[PDB]
């Protein structure tokens, strides 16, 4: 558990929790690889608009009946309300990047997604198609094999970070397919 | 001149060859080819920004990180 | 569970070594290094889109789709 | 005719097909525009990104990014800008570009203090994004089109840029 975040994932308040100085010193200790872990979050959360946005319009193109006028992203409303679960799922991901720990995702993200999207009629192939295109934009950013001059950080092998953040992706996966 | 009014060319590039969705929208009559499955549309409309879209993007700016395309040119 | 909320957890990544605007919002113990150049923040905030960037997804899928 | 009434116009079918026979090298040039145009979202962010990451202080309370007001404006500005650009492009003439978007607007910014080298970035970010989505070598491709050469359009492209470079800086 992040402590710092305690009221943050159990949605308990609005406000900003800070770790930082000492507070960020003990956290790189108490998380595995802990600037790669932070590099890896801050790559994926940076381009969180675009990794939706793509997501989503990737799933379209494979399926454009999503937006004929019987399909589940028909019209503004459910593009707004598609996009906004995309980055929801996305976030929560992050998160369990950020800590290690998949139980955040698992517990208030996934648990009765299933449920709720079958009563909605959210289509779960789909719904699988947008995952999948999210996962695999955050493997290239976090295994990114540009030369040193592309990167945003010292180079190095960060596929170790980009596994674990596909497993949470599969956890999403699972969860609602 | 520029006119202040925020409004530009908004552009639909439409290649829509074999799609199912049936044309209905074009005026001129149809070419007996791949065309008549093809659109351009142009709209003139106003561009606009919501407040809490620039906050969003503000919180993605301000960690200077990139995508995949182009140098790292920032020094923070 | 899944709340409903619409919520989720924002995280910004705040690594600003050698940045010239000073640290203030983190107010716990020094690590008397880089470190108290950079920080974690995290938030619960309500995830909401915008109508514009919904017809802006429309269109870039209308023309990126084919068939 | 149609476009210029507008700037709306639907151009399908025989419209299209005559439409092709008035621009050069009209199919080729119809990729180009939808290169940029369905592309449009993330040139403007990475450029508006990347004007700020290389100069941070456009969002410390003394740039002009600071509030969510100015950060709105500027981003519209650059989807306006790349726009204009793209109608350019698709009208294969920059005379819509330079009287309704270039005609007034270093005035404009002169006055509202709008820094123009951050803006000459941001334009230029925008260029190199549209050069390469037109040549198809950015990271995200589009998988199908027919090989062959699109640097004439690239360099024209280029050039409607380059006139709103020089008439901002
Ligand atoms: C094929 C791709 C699609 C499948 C499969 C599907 O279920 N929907 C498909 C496409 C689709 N098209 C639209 C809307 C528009 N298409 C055009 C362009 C065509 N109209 C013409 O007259 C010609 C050529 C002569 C075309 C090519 C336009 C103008 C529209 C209206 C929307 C607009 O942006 O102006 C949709 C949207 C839902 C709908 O209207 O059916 C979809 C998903
Ligand atoms: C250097 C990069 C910068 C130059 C040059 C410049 O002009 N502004 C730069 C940075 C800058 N930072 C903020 C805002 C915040 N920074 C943090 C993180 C730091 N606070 C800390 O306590 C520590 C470490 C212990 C940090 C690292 C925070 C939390 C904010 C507040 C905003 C937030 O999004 O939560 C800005 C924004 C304008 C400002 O507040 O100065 C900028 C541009
Ligand atoms: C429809 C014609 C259609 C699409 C729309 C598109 C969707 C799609 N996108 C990928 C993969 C990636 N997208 C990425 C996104 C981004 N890169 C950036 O630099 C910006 C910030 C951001 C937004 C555009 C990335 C990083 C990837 C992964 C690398 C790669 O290109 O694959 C996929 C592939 C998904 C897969 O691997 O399963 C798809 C389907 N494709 C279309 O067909
Ligand atoms: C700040 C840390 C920072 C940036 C942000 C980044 C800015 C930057 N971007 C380029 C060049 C390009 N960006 C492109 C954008 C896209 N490619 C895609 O596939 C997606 C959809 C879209 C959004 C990310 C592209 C196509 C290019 C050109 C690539 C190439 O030529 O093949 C640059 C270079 C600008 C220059 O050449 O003048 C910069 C600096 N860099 C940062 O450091
Ligand atoms: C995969 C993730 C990347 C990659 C990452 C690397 N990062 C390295 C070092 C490094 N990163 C940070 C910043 C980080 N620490 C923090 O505390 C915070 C924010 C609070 C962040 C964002 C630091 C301070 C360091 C160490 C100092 C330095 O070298 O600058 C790194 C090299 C060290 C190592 O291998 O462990 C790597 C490889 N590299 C890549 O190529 C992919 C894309
Ligand atoms: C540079 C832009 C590219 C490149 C482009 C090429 N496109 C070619 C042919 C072609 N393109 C289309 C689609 C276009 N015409 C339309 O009317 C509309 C939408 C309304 C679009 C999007 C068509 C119909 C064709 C003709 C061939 C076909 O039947 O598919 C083309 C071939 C040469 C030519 O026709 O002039 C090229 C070279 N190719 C590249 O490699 C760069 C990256
Ligand atoms: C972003 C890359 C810039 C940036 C831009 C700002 N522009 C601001 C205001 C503004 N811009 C325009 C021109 C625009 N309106 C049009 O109708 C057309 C073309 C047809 C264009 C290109 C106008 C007329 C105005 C003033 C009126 C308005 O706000 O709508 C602006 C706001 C400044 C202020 O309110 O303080 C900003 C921030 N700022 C930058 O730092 C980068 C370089
Ligand atoms: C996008 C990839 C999908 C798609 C999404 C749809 N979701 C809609 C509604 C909906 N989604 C949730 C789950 C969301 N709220 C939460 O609090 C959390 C996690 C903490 C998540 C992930 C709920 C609870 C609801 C119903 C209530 C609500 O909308 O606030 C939705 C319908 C929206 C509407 O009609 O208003 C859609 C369209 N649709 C697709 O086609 C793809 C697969
Ligand atoms: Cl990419
Ligand atoms: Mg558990
Ligand atoms: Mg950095």
């Amino acid at each position: 558990m992040l402590d710092a975040f305690s009221r943050v994932v159990t949605n308990a308040d609005s406000k900003a929790a800070y770790v930082g100085g000492a507070d960020l010193q003990a956290l790189k200790k108490f998380i595995s690889e802990g600037n790669k872990r932070l590099d890896s979050v801050n790559s994926i959360v940076s381009n969180a608009s675009c990794i939706v946005s793509d997501a989503v319009s990737g799933m379209i193109c494979e399926n454009p009946s999503l937006i004929s006028p019987s399909g589940n992203c028909y019209t503004n409303r459910r593009m707004a309300a598609c996009l906004r679960d995309g980055e929801i799922i996305l976030r929560y991901v992050s998160y369990a990047l950020l800590s290690g720990d998949a139980s955040v995702l698992e517990d208030r993200c996934l648990n009765g997604l299933k449920e709720t999207y079958s009563s909605l009629g959210v289509p779960a192939n789909s719904n699988a198609r947008a995952v999948s295109i999210m996962k695999a934009c955050a493997v290239a950013f976090v295994n990114n094999t540009a030369s040193q001059k592309k990167l945003s950080t010292p180079q190095g092998d960060c596929s170790g970070l980009a596994s674990e953040v596909g497993g949470y992706f599969d956890k999403v996966t699972a969860a609602i397919s | 001149a520029m006119d202040k009014s925020a409004k530009a060319p908004q552009i639909t590039i439409f290649d829509h060859r074999g799609c199912s969705r049936a044309p209905k929208e074009s005026t001129g009559g149809k070419a007996g080819g791949q065309d008549d499955e093809m659109m351009v549309k142009v709209a003139s409309t106003k561009v606009t920004v919501s407040e809490s879209d620039a906050a969003k993007k503000l919180q993605e700016f301000i960690t200077f990180e990139k995508g995949i395309d182009g140098p790292f040119t920032s020094k923070n | 569970a899944m709340d409903k909320s619409a919520k989720a957890p924002v995280i910004t990544i705040f690594d600003h070594r050698g940045c010239s605007r000073a640290p203030k919002e983190y107010t716990g113990a020094k690590a008397g290094g880089k470190d108290d150049e950079m920080m974690v923040k995290a938030q619960s905030v309500k995830i909401e889109v915008s109508t514009g960037t919904a017809e802006g997804v429309l269109a870039t899928s209308l023309a990126k789709m084919t068939k």
